[PDB]
């Protein structure tokens, strides 16, 4: 069952969405954040991601709802269907690798501004076979 | 990509760790 502390690191994440904290992510806010992590996700891709979450059907998503659906994802640890979807994330330019100045980017978009000996040692603590990068295998057991 | 967006802050987390 959920923490207080986990609690307070799903509602960094619902922050980082919810740019006007006014308690309720839009389309609009969801948009700003996808294109930050390499999407290009259209309105109707866009409203999908929000009905999926928004439970009473108000069109956007509030701090319950958001609660919700972290909470039960978290709760399936049988799931790879979400570190999939992690890894895709980072993998910007779809070669079944992270390399450093992709998890560099992702990184900066959290918020966390790391040197590039930072950002290598975060490849190093992935990079089972040493060349560099981190593949599905690897970030698998990083998350895992 | 809510979800996939509080793992890769996990993956900073645990780098922030031991
Ligand atoms: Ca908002
Ligand atoms: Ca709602
Ligand atoms: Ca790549
Ligand atoms: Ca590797």
């Amino acid at each position: 069952q959920l923490t207080e502390e986990q609690i307070a690191e799903f509602k960094e994440a619902f922050s980082l969405f919810d740019k006007d904290g006014d308690g309720t992510i839009t389309t609009k806010e969801l948009g700003t954040v996808m294109r930050s992590l390499g999407q290009n996700p259209t309105e109707a891709e866009l409203q999908d991601m929000i009905n999926e979450v928004d439970a009473d059907g108000n069109g956007t998503i509030d701090f319950p709802e958001f609660l919700t659906m972290m909470a039960r994802k978290m709760k399936d640890t049988d799931s790879e269907e979400e570190i999939r979807e992690a890894f895709r994330v980072f993998d910007k330019d779809g070669n079944g690798y992270i390399s450093a100045a992709e998890l560099r980017h992702v990184m900066t978009n959290l918020g966390e501004k790391l040197t590039d000996e930072e950002v290598d040692e975060m490849i190093r603590e992935a990079d089972i076979d040493g060349d560099g990068q981190v593949n599905y295998e690897e970030f698998v057991q990083m998350m895992t | 990509k809510f979800y996939a967006t509080f793992l890769a802050a996990e993956y900073f987390r645990k780098f922030k760790k031991r």
